[PDB]
């Protein structure tokens, strides 16, 4: 498996598993899962009440020092009853390492804003308000950042269509750019691409 | 059934926030018609405010009406600060849109939609 | 305390920005998609799908393209179970209907049955 | 009915309204808003233009792709009229000048060219023909405008007997020559009574006259909801505008009272609620700003 | 102006339909012999409650719940239908 | 191999032409309907049938890697020639 | 003539020979000015001044449940009892058997391909009939 296969990094896998045990036993109040992928990335799946206690810890513990918030993300998985998955990506420049802190919410449960831990988050979770509708409590200035000012709905939800519900055109009667219910001259052609054969038997789910 | 609140513990505090938001919109509407130099009246903009509040009047969940007050305050903050243009304020008034057929018969005449 | 009790039915239709025309006139369909009979694989019959009723597609006068006015025309949602799809349809106010999962029943196979002494299940060729 | 002209869609920009319109005089004040209101339903608008193509550019965002066909024409060339109308199912005439020129008098613009358009539209098989007269069109009128427009109305009626002939009184809008004439005059007040009609009301009247099969062969009178004396109307215009090119034929039409024709149907018989001038005069005359309403009769 | 059809909805297995079931096993046949040109549509279904629809002239329909009735009560409701004719 | 409808409109290699009572001819008024006049169904019929001495022939369209994928055409039927499914070149067993 | 929707053009309840009610879905829309069938009948009833008490498809199906509630229980065969009582009613009138032998209207594959208005308007079915007759 030399030329074309990605070489597995076992040292980083061992170190991230050990540090994941470390985080899981320092913070048992909030940590729900700890996992390490085959390409050696550590995910710490926590309860949403511990956004501030975990992320401060990783920012301030002498064996963590995750002083950088690389990215903050939501993922909409509608079959989960807590359909939004808030993903923090942290960088420790001291220990040259990355950690992922994942948590959950639905449309109505507010996540605590992490601006007091990382100020970097100030726009990012603001984007999570704009794209997903996840509310962040105790945010300094929570409002839309990317959508238009009269925009209704949250676009990166997966029950939101690819085109919107409204589209703009200039109207010469009212002398104004106006919004109208969307009509496409060519509908977006949905392609059903998934093969009916199983691709990865290592990821086979057990039947009912 | 035990959920985490947003601002309001029940519907009384929630209706209080709805009521303060309606007060703020009612106060803002003449300034909006002036500085955007809209071609509507203050009565008409306040009727659109009342229409947007009474559209959501069927809701019995405190968290949903908390988020509705949050989004109404975001709309008002984008209107007081001149962040909307005239176009975004007048998108509430569907002026260029043709009136939809409302009865069964004209919806039968124009097409396939229920 | 820091928790409140809401006994109400979950409804987020006022928050999702969806126009009312595409809430109370659309029929969500919750179903496991049938296996494509061009093929023997079953990996597409594993999950539940929520689709909607198809609306009018017409001919574009310029190019002949399929013009639509339906925003929910390409919206297919994927769910692990039936109850997740039903909870998601009820959460969004979509009137739905549910087809049950149709599995193939357990067949009784025997290669020796192709060569019976007295039964009609003999093969005449192989 | 042909399969390409059956209406489809929900009546938006990419829809098909089933209306194939040849709008003569689409580059004017009325043609602007008529081609706007047609192009937003998804109508095949044919715009024959006389002018520079630059002066037609504002008509281009009004419809979807291929839904406005611009083509050259000439009033004294019937071949170009046939080249414009032979595919349409409706032909709307909006050709007009407030002044007579070196090459086109009032008889050319109001008698010759509408009769030519209506005759070539009759012989090409066009289903619907709409012609726009003026409310005060009279044979014994004091102004040559109204005399030639009455003669042209009579000729259009006798050469296309199913022509919907429409009488607007005085049309106001952002590009009018009625309130913008009074705002830029800085002539007097007389016993002249006027009821001015709004341009979107006239445009909705023309489109509802296209859609109505009862409007064939009728004559409609599009008037405003309120009759004003000329003096307090002009004072209301100078009041809204924050104030303290012409010809004598224009002055003869300003001092012509808008006649009352109760036997002709109006905007309400096409389903248009006529907008009063106090709702739209601020929208028209906001540009002239560097108010108690007028009295009706 | 007159009765036009009778519709009897019932379950196959619910106990509330039991008397309705006992109405059909014994008393339907001489019912149908007495009204040979009257459509008495018996409609069994899975988990419905028993019901007696009477359709009259010009589309008018009356509705009698036959739930938990004995066969005599079903007989009396049905003969009230046959004798009323509103 | 173009021909013309009674409206004076050219018929494409597909066979598309608008009707007389179709309004959509107005798009070519003052302009032109652009058709391609090299119909491929007439051009491939000008190619002579290749006589070969084998039972199965291979065809890649000519040019090697510049043609189509190389397919194998059987030539057992003497009633019909064997046509390339990509290029349309036809072959006959000469025996 | 009232142009109606075909079975691919409407969501529509059909019941097979074993009593199983089923529903089509809309695949394409009816061409031109053609409409769904009960929409046409309901619009006619509103023009005639005897407006039927339904507006949407769910309300039609509520009426359809009112007339027989097994027409809204999809992919469900409902058991039908009472063979004894129908057989006792069948013994009343003694209709006489004719001397004509039982001949089905479809004897060969020739008569299979065209039975209704969709199959007779098919060119594929015409090619099938022309192939099996030669
Ligand atoms: N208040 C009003 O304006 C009223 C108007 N009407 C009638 O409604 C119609 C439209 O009015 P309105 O919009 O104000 O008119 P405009 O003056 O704004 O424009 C008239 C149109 O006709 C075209 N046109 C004029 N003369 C000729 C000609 N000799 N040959 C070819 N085209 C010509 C112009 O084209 P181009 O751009 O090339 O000059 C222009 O597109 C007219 O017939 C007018 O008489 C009736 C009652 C009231
Ligand atoms: C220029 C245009 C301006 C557009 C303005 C848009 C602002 C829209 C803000 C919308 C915010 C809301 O809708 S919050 C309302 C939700 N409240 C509820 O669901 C609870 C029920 N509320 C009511 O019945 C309300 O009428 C009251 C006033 C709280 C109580 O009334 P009832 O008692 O009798
Ligand atoms: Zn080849």
């Amino acid at each position: 498996t030399r030329p074309t296969v990605r070489p597995r990094n076992d040292v980083a896998h061992k170190q991230l598993s050990a540090f994941g045990e470390y985080v899981a036993e320092i913070l048992p109040k909030y940590v729900q899962q700890v996992q390490v992928s085959c390409f050696s990335e550590l995910e710490i799946c926590i309860h949403p009440d511990g956004v501030i206690p975990v992320l401060t810890f990783l920012r301030d513990h002498s064996n963590a020092q995750f002083k950088s918030l690389a990215d903050l993300t939501a993922v909409d998985i509608p079959t989960r009853q807590n359909r939004f998955e808030i993903v923090y990506n942290l960088l420790s420049l001291r220990f040259n390492s990355r950690i992922r802190v994942k948590t959950y919410t639905d449309e109505l449960t507010p996540v605590e804003s992490s601006v007091s831990v990382y100020k970097a988050a100030n726009w990012y979770e603001r984007e999570i308000w704009d794209m997903f509708g996840v509310f962040f409590a105790n945010h300094p200035d929570l409002r839309r950042i990317l959508t238009d000012y009269g925009f209704e709905g949250h676009p990166f939800r997966k029950d939101f269509p690819l085109s919107g519900y409204v589209e703009l055109r200039y109207d010469d009667e009212v002398k104004r750019v106006v919004a109208e219910p969307v009509e496409l001259a060519q509908e977006f052609r949905k392609f059903d691409l998934n093969s009916p054969w199983e691709a990865f038997p290592a990821y086979r789910q057990p039947p009912e | 059934t035990s959920v985490k609140p947003i601002f309001s513990r029940d519907m009384n505090e929630a209706k209080r926030r709805v009521r303060e938001l309606y007060r703020a919109w009612y106060r803002e509407v003449p300034n909006t018609v002036h500085l955007f130099q809209l071609d509507i009246s203050v009565k008409q903009g306040r009727d659109k405010v009342r229409e947007m509040f009474k559209k959501n009047a069927h809701v019995t969940d405190p968290r949903v009406v908390d988020l509705l007050v949050i989004k109404g305050k975001m709309e008002l903050e984008e209107t007081i600060n001149v962040w909307k243009q005239r176009t975004h304020v007048m998108r509430f008034f569907h002026e260029t849109e043709a009136p939809r057929p409302k009865d069964f018969l004209s919806k039968f005449y124009v097409g396939h939609d229920p | 305390t820091q928790l409140i009790t809401v006994d109400e039915k979950l409804d987020i239709t006022t928050l999702t920005g969806v126009p009312e025309e595409h809430i109370k006139t659309r029929k969500a369909r919750i179903f496991v998609p049938a296996r494509n009979n061009m093929q023997s694989g079953v990996n597409n019959t594993k999950k539940w799908k929520m689709e909607f009723d198809t609306r009018e597609r017409w001919e574009n006068p310029l190019m002949g393209w399929a013009s639509t006015a339906d925003p929910l025309s390409n919206l297919v949602l994927t769910f692990s179970t039936k109850e997740d799809a039903i909870a998601f349809a009820e959460k969004n106010g979509w009137s739905y209907d549910v087809e049950e999962r149709k599995v193939p029943k357990p067949k009784s196979k025997s290669y020796g049955a192709n060569f019976s002494w007295n039964k009609r299940t003999r093969v005449s060729t192989k | 009915l042909h399969h390409a002209v059956i209406p489809h869609g929900k009546g938006g920009r990419s829809s098909v309204s089933g209306i194939v319109a040849t709008v003569f005089g689409a580059t004017g004040f009325l043609g602007r808003y008529l081609v706007n209101h047609l192009g937003r339903m998804g109508s095949q608008v044919i715009v024959p233009y006389r002018c520079e193509p630059y002066d037609t550019m504002h008509l281009r965002p009004m419809g979807d792709l291929g839904q406005i066909i611009f083509m050259d024409w000439n009033g004294r060339d019937k071949d170009s009229i046939r080249r414009a109308v032979e595919h349409s199912n409706v032909v709307i005439n909006l050709v007009g000048r407030e002044w007579e020129t070196k090459n086109f008098d009032f008889e050319d613009v109001f008698v010759k060219i509408p009769q030519a358009i209506a005759q070539v539209s009759k012989e090409a098989g066009v289903e619907k023909f709409i012609h726009i007269s003026h409310l005060n069109a009279d044979i014994k009128s004091s102004s040559k405008y109204l005399r030639n427009k009455a003669v042209g109305e009579k000729e259009v009626r006798e050469t296309f007997p199913e022509a919907t002939i429409i009488k607007p009184a005085d049309i106001f809008g952002r590009e009018d020559r009625f309130l913008n004439y009074f705002a830029n005059i800085r002539s007097l007040g007389k016993k002249t009574v006027k009821q001015p009609v709004y341009i979107v009301d006239v445009t909705k009247g023309i489109i509802n006259a296209i859609k109505d099969p009862d409007a064939r062969g009728k004559t409609f009178a599009f008037v405003g909801p309120n009759r004003y004396l000329l003096f307090d109307l002009v004072q209301y215009v100078f009041a809204v505008a924050h104030r303290p090119w012409t010809t004598r034929d224009k002055v003869e039409r300003i001092h012509t009272t808008d006649r009352t024709l109760p036997h002709l149907p109006g905007l309400e018989d096409l389903g248009v609620q006529a907008t009063p001038l106090e709702l739209k005069a601020i929208e028209v005359l906001r540009r002239h700003r560097t108010v108690q309403p007028a009295k009706t009769v | 102006l007159g009765l036009r059809e009778i519709r009897i909805h019932l379950c196959q297995r619910s106990p509330g339909s039991q008397g309705v079931r006992d109405f059909i096993e014994k008393r339907y046949v001489e019912l149908k012999k007495a009204n040979p040109d009257l459509p008495i549509l018996i409609r069994e279904c899975s988990d419905v409650q028993p019901k007696l629809w009477a359709r009259y002239a010009f589309g008018q329909e009356k509705n009698v719940s036959l739930n938990n009735f004995s066969a005599d009560q079903v007989t009396r409701a049905l003969e009230n239908v046959l004798s009323s004719k509103a | 191999g173009v021909r013309t409808s009674p409206t004076g409109e050219k018929v494409t290699h597909t066979g598309q032409v608008y009707d007389d009572e179709d309004y959509r001819r107005v798009r070519f008024v003052g302009r032109q309907k652009e058709v391609n006049e090299n119909f491929a169904i007439d051009l491939i019929a000008e190619q002579p049938v290749s006589q070969v001495g084998s039972r199965v022939i291979s065809c890649d369209g000519g040019g090697g890697a510049l043609g189509h994928p190389r397919v194998y055409i059987n030539l057992d039927k003497e009633t019909k020639t064997g046509t390339c499914g990509y290029c349309g070149l036809q072959f006959r067993q000469q025996h | 003539i009232l142009p109606g929707a075909a079975y691919t053009e409407k969501s529509a309840t059909y019941v097979n020979t074993e009593g199983r009610a089923q529903q089509t879905k809309v695949a394409v829309m009816p061409p031109g000015l053609a409409r769904e069938d009960w929409k046409i009948i309901r619009a006619l009833s509103e023009i005639a001044g005897m407006t039927l008490p339904y507006d949407t498809l769910d309300q039609v199906r509520n009426r359809l449940e009112e007339v027989s509630p097994n027409l809204v229980r999809y992919d469900d065969v409902e058991g039908a009892n009472y063979f004894q009582q129908a057989s006792e009613l069948s013994k009343l009138v003694n209709q006489q058997l004719l001397a004509d032998p039982l001949v089905p209207p479809q004897l060969t594959i020739k008569d299979f391909y065209m039975t209704d208005s969709i199959s007779r308007a098919s060119q594929t079915m015409a090619k099938c009939v022309k192939a099996v007759t030669e």
